[PDB]
């Protein structure tokens, strides 16, 4: 179980990254994404920084920046299933064709690539982490930012994202899992605005990411939502 | 009214490792204090194109993935499993006392099965059959897969995740699980994690010309940078006393390069200093330094100058990555765990090579060992320095 505050957000998916959007997108069931509407540009990278980055990358940065240029935060925490998979895959083929690879492409490819970054761009020092955790990357990931909260940092920037899935991977993952990019930025806060306990489920692969069900749930303002994991689900209330 | 005032630190109960220096925490004992690391040589295969490359591997025959766990099948998690069956009765006695719900798994990797995804590339990629024999799952791939096939396998219902900040993924899981317990969340925590070999690392390290083709030499004249090693490390941390203490830990971010060190070692001073004060001890109180030391130009100078301004000449520091290699995600788990032999086994201090091409005339004196010598205080630490300037500092003491 875990009690925190969430002070401010930012967020960007295909088809959403306005407010009005994001808050449209709460009052409409089921919560679903349509992976063929186009994604906004980065509104804090310049565009040869934003497209240097990989798809879900530059959403991160340009989330978390968004939220270190309108608070003093203490403390970062990235989150990611599939980290760089789109970087990952382009070193692999390099290796399978016997062809150079990118040092720089290699560099960015470590899954903390996006929070050390934002560290960099920000000039910033801040502790930092990155985790992945599979399905409940978003969900685990919370307990790491509660750890740096415990350990005295006050406000904690929590950016949960995935790239692009390239298409070699989409026999070889489930049918309902998200293949589109997607950043949710969150700013987290010591208090008990809102509660989360872990129980067990029959659910797994959602169809949804776990950072946007949850947003979909707390935007829509309801007393009670659930995030699904793999087999397990997450109990929120207000 | 009155009423009756009758009416918390973390230890390390057990450690399961497998490196370059031994399948089992005796043979590693007793491979530290003769220098020789039988895992470490030139290998084949990995290198393009068509190079041998001085690696670390773990040689041992690993356990195999039980056939309902098939979706984990990866050597990463298979060399987890070997260090879990070290520390197995221990394991058991923390799920039974505590519950499921109280223990947490936090691993650290760069890796998880990268080379099980690398075969899958290349055996897709040229429609290969003889060659390989391996049931591909893209879970085996995942950076989350260390701690979801842990908490499947011991049916562990507490936190569960795996950290992937590059080089200090596994020393980070440490710290993680240590503010699990101290915030009542756990009572136990298993911690630490595994990195494997991959062409994907081998080759992306010599893109950034910062692979040694031959062993490397921390602190060296004539060093050319890393040697790729890879390792697991299980610790079971707990409130219940135990004879070592994890007395302190410290983290902090260069904001300076994503690859490169601060030039004047900021973070890691940083990292050190809150290390130090949440073990309520200065720097004299330190016996040894297991250094970061990776055989970079830069890294081994920036990390010279920190020691230098922390510590002065005095306190006995070295890198034993010429031993195990530099085992990326799995380093900071790796070191600790030599940490917690020297400590528990009562081993004298493990040299710096300079059997090869000498110390570094350029680099202040940092009390980088020459010989091998007793500790003379039961206090440890180990430094971790990664990509994305992402810095830790473990202390380790007798209780």
């Amino acid at each position: 179980k875990l009690t925190l505050d969430i002070t401010d957000w930012q967020a960007i998916a295909p088809g959403l990254s306005l407010t009005e959007e994001w808050k449209a997108w709460s009052a409409t069931l089921p919560a679903a994404i349509d992976k063929s509407r186009p994604l906004e540009k980065c509104t804090q990278l310049p565009m040869m920084t934003a497209r240097r980055l990989s798809s879900g990358s530059r959403l991160a940065v340009d989330c978390g920046l968004s939220l270190l240029r309108r608070h003093q935060v203490d403390a970062i925490v990235y989150t990611s299933r599939h980290g760089e998979l789109e970087r990952n895959y382009q070193i692999l083929q390099n290796l399978a064709q016997q062809e150079s690879i990118s040092p720089t492409n290699f560099a960015m490819s470590v899954h903390n690539s996006s929070v050390g970054n934002l560290t960099i761009v920000a000039k910033a020092p801040l502790v930092s982490s990155s985790v992945s955790a599979g399905i409940d990357s978003f969900q685990q990931g919370l307990f790491e930012a509660l750890t740096l909260i415990h350990a005295g940092h006050r406000k904690v920037l929590f950016v949960d994202f995935e790239g692009e899935i390239p298409g070699f991977y989409h026999n070889v993952i489930d049918a309902k899992t998200p293949t589109y990019p997607f950043a949710v930025a969150l700013l987290l806060e010591q208090g008990a605005g809102l509660s989360c306990t872990k129980q067990s489920s029959m659910e797994t692969e959602p169809s949804l990411p776990q950072s946007l069900q949850f947003l979909h749930g707390w935007l829509r303002g309801e007393q009670h939502f659930v995030v699904s994991g793999d087999h397990c689900q997450w109990n929120w209330s207000r | 009214m009155w009423s009756h005032p009758q009416f918390q630190g973390i230890y390390i109960s057990a450690v399961g490792m497998l490196n370059a220096l031994g399948d089992n925490v005796d043979d590693i004992a007793q491979n530290l204090v003769l220098g020789q690391a039988p895992g470490m040589y030139e290998r084949s295969g990995w290198l393009q194109p068509g190079k041998t490359c001085c690696l670390g591997g773990v040689d041992a025959e690993l356990p195999a993935m039980p056939d309902m766990l098939s979706e984990h099948n990866s050597r990463n998690n298979r060399l987890l499993l070997a260090a879990l069956m070290q520390i197995k009765p221990q394991v058991d006695e923390a799920i039974a006392r505590h519950g499921r719900e109280r223990i947490a798994v936090i691993m650290g990797t760069s890796t998880s099965g990268l080379d099980e995804g690398d075969q899958h590339v290349s055996r897709t990629v040229y429609q290969q059959s003889h060659g390989s024999y391996h049931d591909y799952h893209y879970y085996q791939q995942e950076l989350g897969d260390p701690s979801r096939f842990l908490a499947r396998y011991l049916a562990i219902e507490g936190p569960a995740f795996t950290l992937s900040t590059a080089c200090s993924s596994s020393s980070r899981a440490i710290i993680s699980g240590q503010r699990l317990i101290e915030m009542g969340l756990v009572d136990a925590a298993i911690v630490g994690g595994a990195d494997t070999l991959s062409r994907m690392p081998i080759n992306g390290f010599d893109s950034l010309e910062s692979l040694s083709p031959t062993l490397c030499e921390p602190f060296c004249q004539d060093r050319q940078g890393i040697t790729i090693g890879e390792a697991s490390t299980l610790l079971l941390l707990t409130r219940e006393p135990q004879p070592i203490a994890l007395l302190g830990v410290g983290e902090s971010s260069d904001a300076w390069h994503m690859s490169a060190p601060h030039p004047e070692g900021r973070g890691a001073i940083a990292a050190i200093n809150m290390a130090l004060r949440k073990a309520g001890i200065s720097p004299a109180e330190i016996g040894y330094i297991n250094l970061h030391g990776t055989g970079t130009k830069l890294n081994d100078q920036m990390e010279s100058i920190v020691i230098n301004q922390i510590f002065g000449e005095n306190t006995p520091c070295s890198s034993t990555k010429y031993l195990t290699g530099h085992t990326l995600g799995a380093a900071g788990a790796c070191e600790a765990g030599l940490c917690w032999l020297l400590l528990t086994r009562h081993l004298p201090l493990p040299a710096q090579d300079f059997t090869r091409s000498g110390i570094d005339i350029a680099l202040p004196a940092c009390g980088l060992l020459t010989q091998s010598q007793p500790l003379e205080k039961p206090i440890v630490m180990s430094n971790s320095f990664a990509f994305g300037g992402n810095n830790t500092s473990l202390i380790l003491g007798v209780a």
